[PDB]
């Protein structure tokens, strides 16, 4: 229509569970690329010992992943919290 | 210098309350006159001692001959402006139909000198009024982050912001055709542009694969005119500056009566009270319902029926507001002893109720609308430099 | 004398019309001054005509100092009371800011004489008015049968039906207690009464597993009465005749706010109603309902808040209204040599139209309200599907 | 005079074909400069006999030294204008490159004369072009009647309608801003208006879940847009257009330069900046490759060479129907039997010429004119009367 | 030199993005003059140079008379030639139409000259020009591969791949008809062969033929225009015995209003039609989502196509992957006052801040044939031999 845009940012999953400190999440196939360039560098985290972050409107929370399995077939991902900024 | 509850509260606590106020499901704002300072705009004392000055011979006879000004707060500039435009307006409608010329000769003079004042404050950029592109500038940067935060704390299926103003100037229209947003207004057309209440009813979508907010004016705007007896016309500042914005300030005694439609002059009229009447309908029916918050700034509280209005809204338990007043110490230090305006005491009681329903702001430099659009809640440009390549690429 | 799209239409199709229109979702009628007169009420004119014969000496003060109403339409009976109340009004308001004492004296009655021949004309039976059982005589059947026939042409699943009206008289309640029929009008209580916005969303219901309408007074009544400023109260005929009408008749006093009417032509400048703006939001949250129709009678059509409801609810493919306006023919000829009022242009732009969602009917006493509630049908309980009855009525004229 | 698929049928047939193609999905109707005839307009032979006797001294210089235009078909108004201002252009672009300089201010006043005699034609009123309330007057009756019928014989779930036009003048603007109907054009903003090829997809909506609307598509521009340096189309009001830019062409008698966006040439392809040009006939093509689909013209010559091949290439999709509206039928079968004629006379026989029953034809004169096509056109019915079983109420009425 | 938009890539880092870049729903490839080489073409420059020094005397009023050439750029070897064609055309129709005569000849004198000398390069073969099968030859190698990987890289359900095209030779025609595959073009019929435009929109279908589209913006060979206003289709064998023999061994003999190459006459209404019809598809296949554009043999002296594909790329889902070979000679020349638009826009393009703009640059392995290899990868003769003897 006219001008005015408002999304940006580009993702891997969407949280799905919470099960006393441990944290599910289900992975997508809808970004074919999961490259997502932006003002510096790219990223893409596929792999245990790694960080990820999640946006609450007013802070970021911050976790590291510790597995990963699978159940297209599907996939999923384990995850602790370690603080926010 | 931020009580809720009658007790203190810190910065980081109500940088979070905001956050979730600013969640449910209406959300308003309403502004004032202070809000227009940082852009080329003047306050409503300014606006008379500029007037006591330039004239001096006019201010006895609306004190001794035809007591419409009271010496006590002419002397200490606590005049109200629209009331007193608003009587010398009938004063002269009765001369005329009675044929009394000597006095009809006498208020023209009068509100051919007090247009003058109200309407050159409003211009906010003097002879660049009548061009383009006057939202690019860097006096309007404070007006649009305000509506681009307003709109993406919304989520999807949720209703629309709304925005309740007591001045009568573009500040507000000139910031949004930048962005790219829609706003409604009452008015449709182009050739011949009219009000129809019923437009503040609908919206837009899309059929194969956007962005709108709704503005109210309660006493005006420098575009609106009549020309028929039943019938309320709108236009573009361009075509205003020629028809009747420039003989206002280049000419001495040019008045035309029941023609202009601010500050709420011709009230007596059929026609122009009913544009009033529904703006006033339409904001005492959004601040009652569930679920509703409301933020204010720049108003000073001299209007008896807001007050009672937004009083009787807080016996629901789902309506929620936010205030901003930065002379407060001063106002609690002279209602202590007995003293203050009916300004004053109206905050002075609502800070010391004994609600969680309501907030204060006063800080002095604090509690401006500078800080008041930084206090909102933001999550945590490379695509320019094309337009101007291409705009290089001449030849 | 029935236009339908511009063009014309004909009896027996109009008969045909109303008898769909009357089995759709929503239904509606809006009445004023003129469905009253068949029972004892007035009109502005002979309101007009009252005061200029009994006060002949402001009439004279009014034409030849303050210059508020000409000698050709005194002598031919065209004033308008109602933009005049606002002028007298406006006077007043500057006399009293500058301290005269004789201007603010000598309009107080020229306001107070015409608040009180506005009255006068509501009563309908004089001073039987607070008496009982007065939906029992004769001037009062068409009223039931209107009420009858709005109510007894709706079936399960759907609504209610809605009345609005303008005039202050009493003359539907004291028609609906005659049959046993509840009337919510937003009071609650006996011994003291009060208005609450939210006694228009209720309805009735059986306990083990029922007739009720709805009635929004516009312009205000004769038994409402205002004392503080968030509380409206109601009371009854035979109460209030004794309190504060019978002192406003037979006695001549100054007049203040004993009962709130808005008479006026500016019903905005009054800013602490809050009651007049209850009925224009449900008024025009009815008329954007889907399936949808209105009819009126009575109304002259100078009221400017209503015309632009009525013309701007014309975007909708699924409203109907049906409008009676007897001196139409006095009208078009007016129009057609460029001259006319407000009011004639107004049914005249209705008129001259291209949408089939709009139609009028003029001709005199044929348009009056006698006649209205005649061509509304009554119901068929159980229909015949007629075959056997039809064909047979096909062998009349088939056989020879 | 109707032809169908090449055979004849009459006026009582040709009316229920009308029925049931207005009954589709999509509809539209294309119109050109006859069309606003009885509103005030002209055409090109009338711009050709309006610029002979107003500057014969250039007319002669055209057939004498350069060798434009035969002397013969200048007599008797058989020119064209669009090959015209294209050869000129042509003449304008090689002095230029030669550096000559007496041929450049020759050729000025040529192609200035010449695009001043367009605009008086197009703006209808005169001097009155810049005032208000313009389509209360009777000549645009039968502009309203026309979008009138276009939306109400709609229904739910079906999309809105379509307008195509190539005029210049607001005879379609100045008509629904009376009714109160908006019509989506591309453009946004009241003080600062711009052209954003994406909000042809708006559409309204409610809020408690106007309601007509519809489209506009002008393909060769109008008197009211205006390309600035900034490279932006812009959109202003027609009294700030004739202060503005519209009164020194008309008066001022000055040199031509881009100021409003018309191209009446023939191949305007020349024009590359023209992205406002490209959009319409995208649009147009993509509508006539829908299913279930209907067009009606009237007001076209069938000059133009891009439209004609849309046409045709059209006609091989089987759920796509025409109906166009030629009053010079006769006469131009009779010229091509000669294997003479024009080359627009060969495009209307060919078409009148097929064996598909798609295609629909009508002369006659006085009888193919705008008023009549808007009378051909039907006002719904809303309460079908479903009459299996009330169709024996027509044998009711005489067989006695 | 992998310049990959502000930083630098390997071979594999780019045959993978090459793989990536496959996978999406809408493929689309551009080629110039330059991919034509391999086969047997001429680029801008030596048909210029041919020009001067075979026709030297005629080059004068082209900068004294008529000032349609500049000397500067004359001598530098750097000058457009099919605007001067369209221009000339243009000085000849106002010459026709005004009745003179000597500026009538001397540029019927010219327009030969400039078409035999622009045909002759395009013709691909010499005399073999009217002869069956030229796609069985050596030289039309690479092109056969293209097609079929091209087209073996797409999934079921999915779009057709899209080529666009500057030049106006039959190579790719003659290739796709030795495979066996049919390209649409907007043309239909054998007998009387026309335009029709919205034949872009068909494909094939079985019951119980794959194919693709070609996109050519400047014309061809075999397309022409006669007495009357239709533009006509033929082929080769035809065309030759028609009017090229002619062209190419004759002085002096000219045709006006006949041919359409290369955007000669495009101040007809009839012909710019058919050169619109394209670039304006062009405009609706780059604004689509998820595609990807691959460019080689394109000098971006071009005012249009520069600015299209400049505004194309707003929206992200569009990619484009350039070949140019002389990068440095011209990075190191922007430094200095020096240059044109041409390497202006190519290191504004590779100074960009984003993963889109892909410029590539080895001398010599950037080029058609590397440009083929990068891609991925999805009897006859002894038989029909020995059928054919027995
Ligand atoms: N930069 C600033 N930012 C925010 N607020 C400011 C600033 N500067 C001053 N202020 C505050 O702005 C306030 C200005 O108060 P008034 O001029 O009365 O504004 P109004 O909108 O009420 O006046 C119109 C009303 O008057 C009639 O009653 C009608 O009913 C109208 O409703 C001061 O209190 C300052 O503290
Ligand atoms: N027996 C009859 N039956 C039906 N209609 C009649 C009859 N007799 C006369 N008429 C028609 O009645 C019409 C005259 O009605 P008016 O005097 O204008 O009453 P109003 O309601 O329009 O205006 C008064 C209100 O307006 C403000 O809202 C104030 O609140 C006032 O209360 C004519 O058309 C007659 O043909
Ligand atoms: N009252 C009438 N009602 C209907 N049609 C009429 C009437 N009077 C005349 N006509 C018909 O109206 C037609 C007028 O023919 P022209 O002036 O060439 O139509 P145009 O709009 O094409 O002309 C300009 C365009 O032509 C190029 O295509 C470019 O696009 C230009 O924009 C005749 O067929 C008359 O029979
Ligand atoms: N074997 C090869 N492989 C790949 N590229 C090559 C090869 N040989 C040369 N090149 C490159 O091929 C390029 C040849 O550039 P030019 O032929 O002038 O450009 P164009 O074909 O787009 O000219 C047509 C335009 O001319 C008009 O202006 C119109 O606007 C047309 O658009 C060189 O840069 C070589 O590096």
């Amino acid at each position: 229509m006219s001008l005015f845009k408002l999304t940006e940012i580009s993702a891997i999953g969407y949280v799905v569970g919470l099960e006393g400190e441990r944290i599910r999440i289900n992975l997508h196939e809808g970004l074919q690329g999961r490259l997502a360039s932006h003002r510096k560098g790219v990223s893409s985290v596929t792999q245990p010992g790694d960080l990820i972050g999640f946006d609450a409107g007013n802070i970021l929370v911050v976790a590291r992943v510790t597995d990963m399995a699978f159940v297209i077939p599907l996939r999923q991902i384990i995850a602790y919290a370690i603080g926010f900024v | 210098s931020i009580y809720q509850g009658g007790n203190k509260l810190n910065e980081d606590d109500f940088r979070s309350h905001v956050y979730s106020l600013c969640q449910l499901d209406n959300v308003g704002v309403l502004l004032g006159a202070g809000a227009s300072v940082g852009c080329g705009g003047k306050t409503m004392k300014d606006v008379w001692k500029s007037f006591k000055q330039n004239y001096p011979e006019l201010l006895g006879a609306l004190i001794d001959k035809y007591l419409l000004v009271s010496q006590i707060d002419s002397d200490n500039n606590l005049v109200n402006v629209e009331l007193l435009i608003d009587e010398a307006t009938k004063f002269l409608s009765v001369a005329k139909t009675r044929r009394c010329e000597d006095e009809e000769e006498e208020f023209r003079k009068i509100l051919s000198s007090l247009y003058k004042e109200v309407t050159k404050a409003a211009l906010l950029t003097g002879e660049q009024f009548r061009e383009k592109n006057q939202g690019k500038k860097d006096a309007f940067k404070y007006h649009k982050e305000l509506i681009s935060k307003l709109i993406s704390n919304r989520q999807p299926g949720q209703s629309a912001p709304a925005i309740f103003t007591t001045n009568y100037d573009l500040a507000l229209e000139w910031a949004a055709e930048d962005l790219g947003i829609q706003l409604f207004n009452g008015f449709s057309g182009l050739h011949t542009r009219q009000f129809y209440p019923q437009n503040f009813d609908l919206a837009f979508r899309n059929v194969n694969a956007h962005y709108h907010a709704y503005l109210y004016k309660l006493h005006g705007s420098l575009t609106w005119y009549q020309n028929d007896s039943l019938t309320v016309n709108e236009v573009s500042a361009s075509q205003a500056y020629d028809e009747y914005i420039n003989d206002i300030i280049n000419k001495d005694d040019f008045y035309r009566g029941q023609h202009l439609i601010y500050p709420g002059a011709n009230k007596y009229s059929h026609t122009i009270g009913f544009v009033y009447g529904e703006m006033f309908r339409r904001f005492g029916e959004f601040i009652s319902k569930p679920q509703t918050a409301l933020f204010i700034n720049g108003f000073g509280f001299g209007d008896y029926h807001i007050n009672r209005i937004i009083l009787g809204a807080l016996l629901n338990p789902s309506f929620h507001v936010v205030i901003y007043y930065p002379e407060l110490k001063e106002a609690i230090t002279k209602v202590s002893k007995g003293g203050g305006s009916e300004a004053e005491k109206a905050i002075v009681t609502l800070k010391n109720m004994a609600f969680n329903q309501v907030t204060v702001v006063g800080g002095g430099s604090k509690a401006y609308f500078n800080s008041f659009v930084e206090h909102l809640p933001y999550p945590v440009n490379i695509v320019d430099e094309l337009v101007e390549a291409i705009a290089n690429l001449s030849k």
